[PDB]
């Protein structure tokens, strides 16, 4: 039924769209841009979470204690890092509207401290509650030790979100960056990702269950299109490459006369 | 005191041109002069048309940029005669009908792209052509045997007043902060004559922990070839490298000599070369001047030359810091006339 | 390649006659206007006698009533005769000066 | 086919101030690629006129060259006392780069 | 603007002699170097020419293939490596200079080296 074919389809195009974004954002004229240094790492967190999801489903279909050992550990870390690096982007807009020491701090929020709070969950497996592989349907004794960072990150994300709307409205009220191509473009995509993803997790935490399965599946595609496909700067670069390729082909496809003499002039 | 002729295949038409090249200024273009001779008992059509057209050859087809219509009919409905034009009329007689042209300013120069190893025959590039034919009406077809096809080239020369010397500075820091990597370079002059050496002075100091690998020096020629859509091209006409390394907390200063020439660039497809009459070889088509704030919608090849210096670091995976210095390379002002062929003919 | 084979001319006395001939190979005479160019002891070749296929014996103002011209397309040649300062070398080309020039022969009027 | 150029005057004697004419007949047809060089006894040649109509920088204005058909000629208005030399013709329109036979001039 | 050369040494049939011509004040890529041979008492003669910009080498009919001409950029010098000289080679060699672009004849000439075989 739709519980399986649709479930694997939703993640099927997530990696394809995200990996295509990685190829585009990997090497171009803006490979070292600070703006793209955050989006590229955000896609990696989505790829890491999505990759661990697909292998878990395949292993269950085939059926191994050791087989799921590699898959599940990054799955729980990826979803936590997904929200942790989501706060990184939110603070980036606040710093932009308010590199250097920020880059070190931003890395610690996304790929730093959350790794320190995900290890204790993975550490206590042989000590207590091994229950073969993880199922996440047992008693809540081991719960809320990994759900705290994502709940905390959502709460802080709203604090910046409330601040950012008032700052932009006040600034745009009297000239300033009313229709700029740099601050507005980042804020337009930020204004949708933080609330919609934030309210999805908290509301469903406390046929409804089936309706929330593909919502997370499209999160990777939704982020990629709003950050890479919708971005105007890359489209100009993409059009330049497309025009150059088209022009190069056109100039190099494979598919009586009397000699000029001379005469003496009166002077 | 010499003119150029091109007889018609039937021998009933010939167009006299004083010079085969015309100087293009910032906003002024030298007018095209000359006369056309038609023998009696042949002007029954009562219409002589001399047309100057510029077309972009690609692949093949001709994309006409600008087309001029001048009629040399015996009625000839002011156009004061130039001294060169008047001299031709007196020698030939009263049967010569003078014609004149007024090329609009801000037009692409005669530049032809260099063919690659896989030759395609006709050379792709912007070419100016002057043709004369006789027919009853304009819509009537014109045969090659009953017309002439004289090719002319529009060229530009370096201004008499050199501009300021190029100079630029850049600084890049990666994830370590403080102790900036200073890098700056300069050129002796903005305008360089053809064949003259290009000397660049580079001053690099590296106070950071990361070392500096070999320095890359290259000269890049940009061809803004647009006929349907804009597409900038990059060609390293000159390239030389040195294995000099910059130690941490040290200052480096050296001068590198560069020379752009096509002796080793004959195998580089896509290079832009000056106007070719029939098969002669030109020399690294010069840059095209622009009238300051002019529109960039010119449908043609625009040539610009720049110098790029690249330094790669070892990162303790390698990153490069590059600053580009534009420069001008044009021919000087000819005294008598430009020889539009190889002077030593074998 | 066009063979501008012209013959005739030499030592001429005042009031005498000196027949001139010219044979052109590799070209058609159906519709061409001969001009019979003549040089000077100096330079700056001028026009003397122009004749098309049918009539139209256009003559230079300085050579009226002294020269005669003729043409024959069948033999593929042009003939010029003179009767009675004119000492110079003679050339032969069309009115448009389309064919290549030749060394020619020079006549001397004594 | 190779091109051979001959200089009709081989040697001539002249005083100071006379009008001296040196002619140079060419076998083939050369548009303007004619140059004249001066040579003192035991001295390097020096260019006098290029393109058969132009004048080189530093050469005295008394020298003048003219072209009428194919017999390029060089003319000197006034023969200065130190102007004696041997003049060599040259062509640079074809591969051979053929020089003239020379014209020795002495006082 | 000044060209200096030595080209000294007795020459025997079936031998070799390398000529070094130093060029100062100008480069090679914008100035084609020509070598002119003049027999003692006879007229001038052109033997070889080098065009480094276009990479073209030209030779006289009588000396075709016998000589070797090359130029260097580091020191801006023109070399004329002649091999297997015949009896009819006693002359003076001049290192003429011209313009690579807008050729206007040989304006600068070398001092001249006497070669006797
Ligand atoms: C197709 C290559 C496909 C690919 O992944 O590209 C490599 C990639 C992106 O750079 P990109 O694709 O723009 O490719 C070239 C690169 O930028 C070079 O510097 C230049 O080439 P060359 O060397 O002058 O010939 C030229 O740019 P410019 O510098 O001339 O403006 C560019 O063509 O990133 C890096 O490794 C460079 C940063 C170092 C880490």
């Amino acid at each position: 039924s739709s519980f399986q074919v649709m479930y694997t389809v939703g993640y099927s195009l997530s990696l394809g769209a995200l990996l295509l974004a990685l190829a585009i954002l990997g090497g171009l004229s803006k490979l070292h841009c600070t703006r793209n240094a955050i989006h590229a790492n955000l896609f990696a967190s989505f790829v890491l979470k999505a990759s661990s999801v697909l292998v878990i489903d395949g292993l269950l279909r085939t059926r191994a204690v050791a087989g799921c050992r590699v898959a599940a550990v990054f799955m729980q870390y990826g979803i936590v890092a997904n929200y942790c690096w989501l706060l990184v982007e939110g603070l980036y807009l606040h710093n932009l509207l308010g590199e250097r020491s920020f880059f070190s701090l931003y890395l610690g929020i996304g790929w730093g401290a959350p790794m320190l709070f995900v290890v204790p969950w993975a550490v206590v497996k042989c000590l207590f509650e091994n229950v073969q592989c993880w199922t996440s349907n047992d008693n809540m004794g081991f719960w809320w030790i990994l759900r705290f960072p994502v709940f905390l990150a959502i709460l802080i994300n709203f604090f910046i979100f409330v601040r950012i709307v008032q700052l932009l409205v006040a600034k745009l009220r009297a000239r300033q960056m009313h229709h700029t191509d740099y601050k507005f473009r980042l804020a337009k995509s930020t204004l949708t990702l933080i609330p919609l993803l934030g309210v999805h997790e908290v509301v469903f935490a406390f046929a409804k269950l089936f309706f929330d399965l593909f919502l997370s599946s499209f999160q990777g595609l939704l982020v990629a299109v709003l950050y890479c496909f919708l971005n105007k700067e890359v489209q100009s670069e993409l059009r330049r490459r497309w025009h150059r390729w088209r022009l190069g082909k056109v100039l190099w496809e494979e598919r009586e006369s009397c000699t000029t003499a001379s005469s003496s002039l009166a002077k | 005191t010499r003119v150029f002729k091109k007889a018609s295949p039937n021998g009933k038409l010939t167009v006299y041109l004083g010079k085969r090249d015309f100087v293009d200024h910032i906003d002024l273009v030298e007018p095209v002069d000359g006369v056309v001779l038609v023998d009696p008992e042949y002007l029954k059509e009562r219409r002589v048309y001399v047309t100057l057209t510029a077309a972009f050859r690609y692949g093949t087809f001709r994309k006409d940029l600008f087309v001029a219509n001048v009629q040399s009919f015996p009625p000839a409905p002011k156009k004061p005669l130039t001294r060169l034009q008047e001299r031709l009329i007196k020698k030939l007689g009263e049967h010569a009908y003078p014609f004149t042209f007024e090329i609009p300013p801000n037009l692409p120069s005669s530049v032809t792209l260099q063919p690659g190893p896989e030759d395609t025959g006709k050379a792709i590039g912007v070419d100016y052509e002057v043709k004369a034919f006789v027919a009853e009406n304009l819509e009537e077809k014109i045969h090659k045997r009953n017309s002439v096809r004289l090719v002319i080239e529009k060229v530009q020369y370096a201004p008499e007043r050199p501009g300021p010397q190029p100079t630029a500075e850049t600084t890049r820091q990666f994830l370590m902060s403080d102790k900036p990597l200073h890098l700056e370079a300069s050129l002796d002059k903005e305008i360089y004559y053809h064949g003259e050496p290009i000397s660049v002075n580079v001053h690099v100091t590296n106070n950071t922990n990361k070392t500096v690998k070999k320095i890359k020096i290259s000269v890049r020629q940009y061809a803004d070839i647009v006929l349907f859509n804009t597409a900038q091209y990059k060609v390293p006409v000159a390239m030389e490298e040195a294995d000099d390394t910059v130690a941490p907390s040290s200052t480096f200063s050296k001068v590198y000599t560069l020379t752009p020439f096509l002796a080793n660039n004959r195998e580089k497809r896509g290079l832009a070369l000056d106007g070719k009459l029939k098969h002669e070889d030109t020399n690294l088509a010069s840059s095209t001047l622009l009238r300051e704030g002019a529109n960039r919608e010119i449908l043609g090849i625009i040539v610009s030359y720049k110098v790029k210096v690249k330094l790669v670091v070892s990162r303790g995976a390698s990153s490069d810091v590059a600053v580009e210095l534009p420069f001008t390379l044009m021919h000087p002002k000819p005294k008598e006339e430009p020889p539009h062929r190889e002077v030593p003919e074998h | 390649q066009v063979q501008l084979q012209e013959s005739g001319g030499g030592l001429v006395q005042a009031g005498g006659s000196l027949r001139l001939s010219c044979v052109v190979s590799g070209f058609f005479f159906d519709t061409v206007t001969m001009a019979w160019y003549r040089r000077a002891p100096g330079k700056h070749r001028e026009l003397v006698a122009s004749a098309t296929a049918g009539g139209t014996t256009t003559y230079a103002d300085s050579v009226k009533d002294r020269f005669t011209i003729s043409r024959d397309n069948a033999k593929n040649t042009v003939y010029l005769q003179m009767n009675s300062e004119d000492t110079a070398v003679y050339y032969c080309n069309t009115f448009v000066r389309s064919l290549s020039w030749g060394q020619g022969t020079q006549v001397t009027v004594s």
